[PDB]
């Protein structure tokens, strides 16, 4: 079984 | 009062879509209509949501913004597409809140007896999606969606909004919410017809026809019947080519652009436009289901011998049988003859003349390089497509180049072969008849197979036997003169001949390359040295 | 503009919204003929190109070529041209004497036609 690829990811920002 | 005073169901423009208009009405305004005393003695609660969807360029847009000008009551909101989504947490459900907070406050100040609002969604599939099926980068989607079902319906009833929302995937939204309470009325927006294909070629030209910029020799009548399968957008889009056409003619331009101006106030559309138009600028989105027969019947057929007509009239039988009968919905035929005869012609032929709803074609050409199981697969979906209409006929031709049969063994493929011996015999669903009719060149190899017993009755395809039919065909053709016609027939009549009609049509092209001197003798050659056949 | 028209959303190609869809090919021997005479003007106008050098043979020749590579070719004829006039053995030096009367032979059209470019479409 070939591993899963490798994945992007998403941020969020947050306020002081 | 709720509806406009002026409102009326011609002014808003709307094509073909009487009955969807009409169950909308029906299932979503009619308790709003009545007196409150009797819809209190029932106290039934009242619809809040609609769901359209369909293929692009229905209409969706057009229904609900007409819609929203036919009712008297608070400007629609407009959300439009993915715009609520924010960086900073927790901001996005301060907008999905912030749109039924008028609503909400308006209910608390009067109550039952208050006003309506209205509210439209479009791109619903963009922010809706399964909560549990989704990225999991951020958790913020499956927050708007909570949000939204609870504000919807949640502990604090409110019930003085309608919402509105088009997509064009329904399978994407979430189940919870295409439920009772939130959306039970969903409809499905479809392909107008030939009615409808009038009316909206009507809806557009009346301002032309008003102005006198139309001639007299089109007909929309002609037009609506040549367009198969277009949209309305398709059909606008055909009505600008044709105007832009029409315009061009009073342009110079390539060098620098100039207007005649005074050539130029005598405009007028011609039938011309329309049909450049049709062959060149628009081509349906959606792929012509009507078979392209020319590619089949590349040459017409030619009455060279009783044989064709006798195969006509038998053809044209079983039609009739396979129409006009109950105990038997189910009808095959087998065509076989000698190769180079003619019988996918003829066979395309018989299958034109009948004016069946459904007509298909399965050939080998499209199937090069598949594996035995696609091909499986594709017959599967054709004849799944044949089974929906209740009259439905279909072609297999070239059976023995489906089944990849070589003598040297001999080899062949037994997967397709047993689909084949089980889709015919397979009677359709109830109240539906369906006609299939088969092609081959080597009836002895179908015999041992024991498939010839599958069918229900054969038809022979004879080839040119004698002189005389040679001499026909060669006339009908009229590739000779009368000459050369006395000098041909001074040989031929006296023996047989044997040869098929394509090979024939080969032998005339590759004869009439050589000198006019020759030519004759080029062709008595070729029928001789290839002419040795019972 | 785009090098795999198929891959895009069909919504986005609906009348109304991308109507006017056009594809751009490979050129005849009439367009190769107009575009050698579009890039060859200047060197025309200022007397810099040999009289021997005949455009409708380069035409009929250049088969399955396309723009850039009509392009290419010239910019490497004139570059041949040039490199006459220039050693680099030791340091790099230019004549400046006879660079005046700097002129474009046939016969560095035929070796750039050989040795240079190629084109990357059927056979040759
Ligand atoms: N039934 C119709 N009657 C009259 N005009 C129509 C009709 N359907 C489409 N049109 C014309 O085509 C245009 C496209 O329709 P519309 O914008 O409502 O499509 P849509 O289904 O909402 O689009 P999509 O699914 O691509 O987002 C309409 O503005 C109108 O110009
Ligand atoms: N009277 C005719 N009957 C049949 N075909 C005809 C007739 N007159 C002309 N033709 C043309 O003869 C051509 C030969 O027909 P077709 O290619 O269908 O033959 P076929 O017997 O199925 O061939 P094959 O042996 O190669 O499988 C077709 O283009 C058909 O248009």
């Amino acid at each position: 079984m070939a591993e899963d690829a490798d994945m992007r990811n998403e941020l969020e920002e947050m306020q002081r | 009062s709720i509806i406009n005073p002026d409102w009326n169901f011609e002014k808003m423009g709307i094509g073909g879509l009487d009955k969807e208009f009409s169950d909308i009405f029906r299932r979503a305004f009619a308790s709003r209509v009545f007196p409150p005393e009797i819809v209190e003695q029932m106290g039934c609660k009242h619809v809040k949501g609609i769901l359209l969807y369909g293929p692009p360029g229905c209409g969706k847009t057009l229904l609900a913004r007409q819609i929203g000008k036919m009712l008297n009551a608070r400007e629609p909101k407009v959300v439009n597409g993915p715009e609520i989504l924010n960086k900073y947490v927790g901001e996005s459900e301060a907008n999905i809140r912030k749109l039924f907070a008028d609503a909400e406050e308006e209910q608390r100040r009067l109550g039952a007896n208050s006003g309506l609002h209205i509210i439209i969604f479009d791109e619903i599939d963009a922010i809706c999606k399964q909560r549990g099926s989704m990225a999991g980068s951020t958790g913020v989607h499956d927050t708007v969606v909570n949000q939204l079902l609870s504000k919807i319906d949640g502990v604090e009833q409110l019930n003085n909004i309608l919402v509105i929302g088009m997509t064009n995937r329904p399978d994407l939204i979430d189940e919870a919410l295409l439920r009772p309470g939130r959306l039970e009325v969903k409809m499905e927006i479809g392909l107008p017809d030939e009615k409808g294909r009038l009316q909206i070629l009507h809806i557009h030209t009346a301002r032309m026809r008003g102005h006198q910029l139309l001639s007299a020799d089109v007909d929309i009548k002609e037009l609506a019947v040549e367009t198969k399968n277009f949209s309305g957008a398709e059909l606008e889009g055909l009505v600008r080519a044709a105007q832009s056409t029409a315009m061009n003619r009073h342009i110079k331009a390539s060098t620098k652009v100039e207007v005649d101006m005074e050539k130029a106030e005598s405009l007028q559309v011609t039938r011309g436009d329309f049909l450049a138009s049709l062959e060149n600028d628009i081509k349906p989105a959606f792929g012509t289901n009507q078979e392209d027969y020319a590619s089949y019947i590349m040459n017409g057929i030619i009455k060279w011998g009783d044989p064709v007509t006798r195969v006509l009239d038998d053809g044209e039988l079983l039609v009739q049988q396979t129409k006009n009968s109950d105990r038997t919905p189910l009808v095959s035929v087998l065509l076989e003859g000698p190769p180079h005869s003619g019988k996918t012609a003829l066979a395309a032929k018989i299958a034109e003349e009948s004016n069946f709803p459904f007509i298909k074609i399965c050939s080998p050409d499209k199937m090069i390089g598949f594996s035995e199981t696609a091909k499986c697969q594709a017959m599967k979906k054709i004849f799944d497509d044949a089974y929906k209409s209740q009259l439905s006929c279909v072609v297999v031709d070239d059976i023995e180049r489906l089944l990849d049969y070589v003598p040297i063994g001999p080899r062949f493929s037994n997967l397709v072969l047993q689909a084949l011996l089980v889709l015919l015999k397979k009677a359709p669903p109830q109240g539906r008849k369906l006609l299939i009719i088969g092609t081959t060149s080597r009836k002895d190899v179908l015999q041992e197979m024991e498939m010839l017993n599958a069918f229900s009755t054969t038809i022979h395809v004879p080839n040119i036997a004698t002189g005389e039919q040679l001499l026909e065909a060669l006339e009908l053709l009229g590739n000779f003169k009368d000459k050369e016609r006395t000098t041909i027939a001074q040989q031929v009549k006296g023996k047989k001949v044997w040869i098929g009609i394509k090979k024939l049509l080969m032998l005339i092209e590759m004869s009439l390359q050589m000198d006019p001197e020759y030519r004759v003798r080029k062709f008595l050659a070729l029928l001789r040295e290839e002419g040795a056949s019972p």
